[PDB]
This record gives structure tokens, C-alpha cells and sequence, in this order.
């Protein structure tokens, strides 16, 4: 039934303020589209360190996109995505914060290059994880071959990368022609 | 509280000429300095930003930099498109305070102003005053005089000038200069002319016309 | 294309109102913090404070608290700015700028052209248009708009198709109390008697429409 999503975005410095505000606006665009439902959504940040821009009962609470992720401020930094992972399923995904046990536990990944850190994400295993590669460094086939490990399988399902970060307006137009 | 202080509070240099300008903070503030450009009668459009990043769209001619609370706007190779008052904001804390500018002129060669005369007319003369306006188009430097007589009378306090500001290609000023009588005292004299002093000008030129032929 | 228009601005009696507007063109409204900052004649930047269309989060510079209020209009994306007990030194541009909340705290990226209030207790005048007619190889033609008030009057010529060598003068303050300026053009001295030249004279806060064709 109900489906808590998480959007863990990349604010690292490869990111300009355009394309940054790119992606909040998309996450802005998938909630929009999805609310009058079941699902309740998070946002975290991660690039150095690890901000969680609004959790699920700040969700529940105020429900619009806009007011939710004004606050919002560009990280300009690394890209550990490992521990953004790690952070997400062991400090987001709580009930503390909002988060239904009886809910299916999804996030999605948004970033614009090869992760900066190293370890695993074993703890986030029961986290249908949806990775989106975005753009001019996810170019060649060994970076984008990387994203493969972070996301859920097959990967062919769940990993997405993009030429351009106008091209999320099109992902936007293919979820809404999806089941 | 945040006293953001600018120098110089205006400048003048060659086309092609490095410029820099500075902008000192009342306290540190990080690399948060924003710079932008106010054209005469328009809006400041931002071309700084965190210090030294160049927004999409500014001409790699500028470049900002510096931390803490020493800034500079670095203008190398001037333009004749340049000329504008250059305004320095902090965005480390509210509330967001601003400098107080700087005005970047373009020095350029000398130029003779063009003199004209204009005689009032008979529209407003059918209303009781009489504005005779002289003008001086495309010159350089600003500084120029303007002497008003009315049959060999300097008309002193009752005159105004207009100054234009530099011209955004061109480089040169203009100015208008009126005349403002009673259409008494107007048709109680013939001889009106306009007496300018330019450094442009190898000798004092004057233009005038006779009340009741123009 | 980013676009934000200013409308709402004119003269104002002390200790008076008025409501300033913002309408924006281009971009998601409801993302952005939008701004206002002021320009008293000739002088510096004063920032007055920011709001968010979403939900009207609101943060002012406290000199402006006590009588500056904002708000705004989603329906139509338009901002506001209440303004109230103006005094003398309120007389300023008012523009309304859209921001990037990323960095630091807030650097202005989209201006709008600005609104002029005037705060006085004069009254609103027109302008007259007189005929500032060519010499008896350049000639040059101007259009002189007397005695009105408050500012500013705006002044192109042939409808905005002849913008060469066109020079419109600073307004400058007469003892009478009212404004004054000129709008001279320099044509080719052949063209004149043939080619017709009109400028054209808008005041706005005395609504006064003026087209004046010279010669
Ligand atoms: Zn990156």
C-alpha cells in the first residue's frame, strides 16, 4: 500500500547553481505528481557531510514541495556517496523522524559523478535503491558502470543516467507514462 | 550591522586599462562578496557571486577575489560598454548590506561639443514665458562652461544645465543648458546668444539669433 | 525568459500609503525567495527584506519592519510591498529582484527596471511639449517637456524607430517646484522638411500622453 520515498541529491561542487536547482525541482515535480496518495516522502543532502533537508513528519505536515525545500543550501563539496547511503538507512528511514514500518522503504539516488568515499551500503539491503546518473562525467561506460553497485537489481531496472540535466524534465514525462 | 566601505568612489581610465576596485567589510565574511553592475537608469545586474565565481553570461573580463574581508573587482581591459556604477554586496549575514559603489568612467582624447540655439517658442510664448536652450552634443571631458547674453548681458541666476551621462559606445557627454525669462523681458530684447568654453574648443564659440527673425 | 515587471509607484503624501507590484514572468514563481531593494536618488543599495511565495516565510531588514509590509499573490505571481507613514527620505527606486538562497545567505540574480516613488505633499502636474525646432552638414530637433511633477517622463522618438544620436537630458529641478528636461536628436541636415519627426512624451503619474511632432 503505503511507500515511504527518500531523495538523497548530490550538492557537490560539479554542481552549478542552475543544475543544481534543476534537481530540486524535479524532486519538487515527483512530488507533486505523487501526493494525494499513500506515499511520504524525505529529502537528505550529501556531498561532504550529510543533511537531511526535511524528514517524513515534516512531510505529513506541510505536504507542499516548494515551502518544504526552501531552506534548502548548495553543499558545494565531495560526493561520499557511500556514506550518504549509510546515513540514509540508519538516521532517515526512522520512526522518530515519521518513517511507517509498514511501508515499503524506497530512496532515490541523484548524482552528477563517481562517488568520493569507499566502504558499503549492506545496511541499506532491504532499500530498493533507484541511482541517476546525470551527465558530461557519467559519459564513458566505467563510470557509469560504477553507479551499478549503489543501485538495486537487476541494475538494468534501476539505474538511469542522463545526457543533460534538462533531460529530467524527460524522466519527469517517463513516470508519467509509466504503471 | 555589516559597514561594507568601496574604493575608489569613482575612477577614470583608458579603454583596454586593468581596473580594480576594492571593497573592504566591516568584519570578516567568508568569500561571500557579490558584485554587480548598475548601467545609468537600469537595474544592477549581479556578475560576482561567493566572492571571485563569474555568473553565466559575464565576460571573463571580470574576475572577483579575496577573503575575509579584503575584496576586488578586477576589470582587465576595460570597454567602452564598461562605463557604469560598480556595487559591492555581502551575503555571509542579514541583514544584506551593500557598498556604496564606485563610478567607472572612460577617459578618452579631447572633444569639441557641437554648439546650437534653439529660440522659444511661440507656443510658449503664448503662455507668458520664454526658455531659450542651448546645447552642447558629444564632447569630452564633462567640464565645459556656458555663458548667456542678451544683447552683451551675462543672464547670471537664471540659467540651469543638463548633463547626460557617458555614452555607452562614444564615451562623450552632452549638456543643455536653458535660458528661462518673462515674455517681457524676452521681446524687450533682439540680440541672444550662447557663449561655450571647451577644452575641446581653440577659442570660446558662440551661437545666437535675433528675437523676431530666428 | 526570466522577466520581472514593477508597477505601483508615483507621488505619495507624508504619512500616506501605497502598494508596489512585482509581476514575474518566466520561471517556477514558487521556487525562489523574491526581494526587494530600494535606491534613494543617486546613493546606495538598501535591502529591505524577503519573502517566499510558497508559504510567505518572510525575513525583513528591521529598519523597514515597523511600516514596510510584504505579501503576495500566487494566483497571479505578483509580488507586493505595503508601504505606510512614508516620509522624505522614503523617496527612492523600489526594485524587486529574484534570489539564489544557496550560497551564504542571499545574492540577487534578476532585477526588475525599478518604480519611482516620490514622497512629497506637491501635486501631480503635466508636462507641456514644446517644439524644439531645427537651424534656419547636421542639424539637430528637440522636444522640451516643461514644468511637471513629480518624475519621471519617458521619451522616444518615431514610435521608438529612430534611436541613433537621440539624447533625452537629466530632469532638472526649477524653483517653480516642478521638473523640466529636454529630448534632443541630431538628424542629417537633408532629411529635414522630408522626413517628419515626433516624439513622443508619457508622464505617467499625471497620466499625460503627449505625441509632438516638430515642424
Ligand atoms: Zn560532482
Amino acid at each position: 500500500g503505503n511507500v515511504d520515498l527518500v531523495f538523497l541529491f548530490d550538492g557537490s561542487m560539479s554542481l552549478q547553481p542552475d543544475e543544481f536547482q534543476k534537481i530540486l525541482d524535479f524532486m519538487k515535480d515527483v512530488m507533486k505528481k505523487l501526493s494525494n496518495t499513500s506515499y511520504q516522502f524525505a529529502a537528505v543532502q550529501f556531498s561532504t557531510s550529510y543533511k537531511t533537508e526535511f524528514d517524513f513528519s515534516d512531510y505529513v505536515k506541510r505536504k507542499d514541495p516548494d515551502a518544504l525545500l526552501k531552506h534548502v543550501k548548495h553543499m558545494l563539496l565531495l560526493t561520499n556517496t557511500f556514506g550518504a547511503i549509510n546515513y540514509v538507512a540508519t538516521e532517515v528511514f526512522r520512526e522518530e523522524l515519521g518513517a511507517r514500518p509498514d511501508a515499503t522503504k524506497v530512496l532515490i539516488i541523484i548524482t552528477d559523478g563517481e562517488a568520493t568515499d569507499s566502504g558499503n551500503i549492506d545496511a541499506a539491503k532491504d532499500i530498493i535503491r533507484y541511482i541517476i546518473g546525470i551527465g558530461k562525467h557519467f559519459q564513458t561506460k566505467e563510470s557509469q558502470e560504477t553507479l551499478h553497485k549503489f543501485a538495486s537489481k537487476p541494475a538494468s531496472e534501476f539505474v538511469k543516467i542522463l545526457d543533460t540535466f534538462e533531460k529530467l524534465k524527460d524522466l519527469f514525462t517517463e513516470l508519467q507514462k509509466k504503471i | 550591522d555589516i559597514q561594507m566601505t568601496q574604493s575608489p568612489s569613482s575612477l577614470s581610465a583608458s579603454v583596454g586599462d586593468r581596473v580594480t576596485i576594492t571593497c573592504r567589510a566591516s568584519k570578516t565574511i567568508s568569500k561571500y562578496l557579490a558584485w554587480y553592475q548598475q548601467k545609468p537608469g537600469k537595474a544592477p545586474k549581479l556578475l560576482i557571486y561567493s566572492g571571485s565565481t563569474l555568473q553565466s553570461g559575464v565576460p571573463s573580463r571580470f574576475s572577483g577575489s579575496g577573503s575575509g574581508t579584503d575584496f576586488t573587482l578586477t576589470i582587465s581591459s576595460l570597454q567602452p560598454e564598461d562605463f557604469a556604477t560598480y556595487y559591492c554586496q555581502q551575503h555571509n549575514e542579514y541583514p544584506l548590506t551593500f557598498g556604496q559603489g564606485t563610478k567607472v568612467e572612460i577617459k578618452r582624447t579631447v572633444a569639441a561639443p557641437s554648439v546650437f540655439i534653439f529660440p522659444p517658442s511661440d507656443e510658449q510664448l503664448k503662455s507668458g514665458t520664454a526658455s531659450v536652450v542651448c546645447l552642447l552634443n558629444n564632447f569630452y571631458p564633462r567640464e565645459a562652461k556656458v555663458q548667456w547674453k542678451v544683447d552683451n548681458a551675462l543672464q547670471s541666476g537664471n540659467s540651469q544645465e543638463s548633463v547626460t551621462e557617458q555614452d555607452s559606445k562614444d564615451s562623450t557627454y552632452s549638456l543643455s543648458s536653458t535660458l528661462t525669462l518673462s515674455k517681457a523681458d524676452y521681446e524687450k530684447h533682439k540680440v541672444y546668444a550662447c557663449e561655450v568654453t571647451h577644452q575641446g574648443l581653440s577659442s570660446p564659440v558662440t551661437k545666437s539669433f535675433n528675437r523676431g527673425e530666428c | 525568459e526570466v522577466q520581472l515587471v514593477e508597477s505601483g509607484g508615483g507621488l505619495v503624501q507624508p504619512g500616506g500609503s501605497l502598494r508596489l507590484s512585482c509581476a514575474a514572468s518566466g520561471y517556477s514563481f514558487t521556487g525562489h525567495w523574491m526581494n526587494w531593494v530600494r535606491q534613494a536618488p543617486g546613493k546606495g543599495l538598501e535591502w529591505v527584506g524577503m519573502i517566499h511565495p510558497s508559504d510567505s516565510e518572510t525575513r525583513y531588514n528591521q529598519k523597514f519592519k515597523d511600516r514596510f509590509t510584504i505579501s503576495v499573490d500566487k494566483s497571479k505571481n505578483t509580488l507586493y510591498l505595503q508601504m505606510n507613514s512614508l516620509r522624505a527620505e522614503d523617496t527612492a527606486v523600489y526594485y524587486c529582484a529574484r534570489g539564489i538562497y544557496f550560497y551564504g545567505t542571499t545574492y540577487f540574480d534578476y532585477w526588475g527596471q525599478g518604480t519611482l516613488v516620490t514622497v512629497s505633499s506637491a501635486s501631480t502636474k503635466g508636462p507641456s511639449v514644446f517644439p524644439l525646432a531645427p537651424s534656419s552638414g547636421t542639424a539637430a530637433l528637440g522636444c522640451l517637456v516643461k514644468d511637471y511633477f513629480p518624475e519621471p517622463v519617458t521619451v522616444s522618438w518615431n514610435s521608438g524607430a529612430l534611436t541613433s544620436g537621440v539624447h533625452t537630458f537629466p530632469a532638472v529641478l526649477q524653483s517653480s517646484g516642478l521638473y523640466s528636461l529636454s529630448s534632443v536628436v541630431t538628424v542629417p541636415s537633408s532629411s529635414l522638411g522630408t522626413q517628419t519627426y515626433i516624439c513622443n512624451v508619457n508622464h505617467k503619474p499625471s497620466n499625460t500622453k503627449v505625441d509632438k511632432k516638430v515642424e
